[PDB]
């Protein structure tokens, strides 16, 4: 009992009930999603650091993340991704 | 008062609670906005949804019910935009999509 | 068959199987000396990066984390092992 | 009876001369007139600084010329001195640009 | 017209001798006639990828003019880099 | 295993390997060669040749850009 | 009172004071070591000294006293160790290295 | 007005350390200015990433030494390392 580590285990497992309520997923398959989601998180945030740097600003807010995912994700992925985030911020600011 | 998470507040699943603290140590800027992790958390929800939705779609064709790590390769390399996002990306125990060149086939 | 250059460890059929996955119809005789070279140099660079990460941590054991991070530098990012 | 050159001789002169020289090879205005045309498809008549058009050109030509380095090298491999489209399709596909 | 312009025939400005000269710097003897239109498309494809990324920086900083600074950065995203414009 | 242990011993001695770390090299390499062989075949098909020849790879690696 | 810049302290014509500041500003680490920027300042120095010499080496070859962008193109490209370090970059007005294939030459 | 920055002076000082007879064109200098800015962003990049995985929040000469180990080929690496340690030892004498 030591080294409590951080993984996205329950979250990917719980969100998968959206598309297939009953299908399971392998424990090794848990790690690839752990590696994939973590990988994309690095690249989006890593991009955001530069855009704030270019304009010489000290805060990361919705706008630059909005353009960050508009650069990194090609095609129509961003369009719904903008849509998903747009709903995401509205719910938070409505219940603030 | 009463303790309730921000994920329920913003009506999504991915951890706006953890993304905040992790992004604070992430060394990306001096400050991170309150709305920064919420807007981000949807994008992980969106990306995880389609990848697993296609992972779920591939599984039903192979009659299996557990998502084999192979199934991801057989789903990621069929959506050109998702392929483009992971074009230079290899996945362990992945195999490759089935394909054979036209000329290599028998003449008749 | 005493111990020799272990690049001969990857066998004549084993390379052919690797080609088959790549949609290869016919294999020339001389391809085999080349595939050792390219597999040698590619696997040379990765470990050299991989070893240096271990040097920095002072750990004498190469870890899975280091190899994954060595791959990212070459742009050949790898999933499924962590981080 | 007027003196001529065998076909291809003018090329080899025009190759060595153009490798020696370093200037941009496309007339500025046709390139300038095109880049605004592409941009206006995305927003409302964005103003380009005179430095930007040149800088946008330098990367493109160097990228474009690097493509012929790959395309011609494959074309030699197919025992043809000529260049062909089924080369230029194959050139980028190993590059992973089209992937 | 006082404002706005018509967008047409712009790819036609990349004339056939211009395509020759670009191939010349790379180094070739014979160029097929069919290359002329297609490589124009390749230039169209490459250019629109980088300029669209470049515009998004201009949109981000709220400005309405495109500069050399963003284009330097936009190239940096697409695995290319150019020196000589204050990157 | 014997290949990677001997080659790494050039750079430093007394190395130990996590058994998970070794297969990380294996899966990475097999993905790399298989990616190399697919594109190498394309060039062979271009030359109107059913089989591949060693001269295709140096072209295959050169176009990619990491070798020449 | 009797000040001397850190570049003067190491006698190295690189911003040992300023490079130390840029490390803090870029959010690369929470702390930056006392010897940390000093080590990097030389690293840029040696790297730029070697590239500049080869450009200067090229400058006398073309019989020109002023280094233009072209002389940079030669220095980066002719030496492959810099070339592989710069395999993703291009230089404005750099041009292309003078070369031609044997097959492209006339048949004699 | 409009105070901006560059490294034009410092590279120019480096040239006369080597070839005092020759000058530099304006366009050439900005390439070197961008270049040394490029290498700076790269060396800081893997240096910062290195400290993160090691669960260390301080960047010192060691990470840079590892950073230059990775980024440059062997021949550049061993020369840069020798220059790197030489600089620190002169600094550490009267730090």
């Amino acid at each position: 009992r030591k080294t409590r580590k951080e993984s996205y285990a329950i979250y990917v497992y719980k969100v998968l009930k959206q598309v297939h309520p009953d299908t399971g997923i392998s424990s090794k398959a848990m790690s690839i999603m752990n590696s994939f989601v973590n990988d994309v998180f690095e690249r989006i945030a890593g991009e955001a650091s530069r855009l704030a740097h270019y304009n010489k600003r000290s805060t990361i807010t919705s706008r630059e993340i909005q353009t960050a995912v508009r650069l990194l994700l090609p095609g129509e992925l961003a369009k719904h991704a903008v849509s998903e985030g747009t709903k995401a911020v509205t719910k938070y600011t409505s219940a603030k | 008062a009463k303790a309730k998470t921000r994920s329920s507040r913003a009506g999504l699943q991915f951890p706006v609670g953890r993304v905040h603290r992790l992004l604070r140590k992430g060394n990306y800027a001096e400050r991170v906005g309150a709305g920064a992790p919420v807007y981000l958390a949807a994008v992980l929800e969106y990306l995880t949804a389609e990848i697993l939705e296609l992972a779920g779609n591939a599984a039903r064709d192979n009659k299996k019910t557990r998502i084999i790590p192979r199934h991801l390769q057989l789903a990621v390399r069929n959506d050109e935009e998702l392929n483009k996002l992971l074009g230079r990306v290899t996945i362990a125990q992945g195999g490759v999509l089935p394909n054979i060149q036209s000329v290599l086939l028998p003449k008749c | 068959k005493v111990l020799r250059d272990n690049i001969q460890g990857i066998t004549k059929p084993a390379i052919r199987r690797l080609a088959r996955r790549g949609g290869v119809k016919r294999i020339s005789g001389l391809i085999y000396e080349e595939t050792r070279g390219v597999l040698k140099v590619f696997l040379e660079n990765v470990i050299r990066d991989a070893v240096t990460y271990t040097e920095h941590a002072k750990r004498k054991t190469v870890t899975a984390m280091d190899v994954v991070y060595a791959l990212k530098r070459q742009g050949r990012t790898l999933y499924g092992f962590g981080g | 009876k007027p003196h001529r050159y065998r076909p291809g001789t003018v090329a080899l002169r025009e190759i060595r001369r153009y490798q020696k020289s370093t200037e941009l090879l496309i007339r500025k205005l046709p390139f300038q007139r095109l880049v605004r045309e592409i941009a206006q498809d995305f927003k409302t008549d964005l103003r380009f600084q005179s430095s930007a058009v040149m800088a946008l050109q330098e990367a493109s030509e160097a990228y474009l010329v690097a493509l012929f380095e790959d395309t011609n090298l494959c074309a030699i491999h197919a025992k043809r001195v000529t260049i062909m489209p089924k080369d230029i399709q194959l050139a980028r596909r190993i590059r992973g640009e089209r992937a």
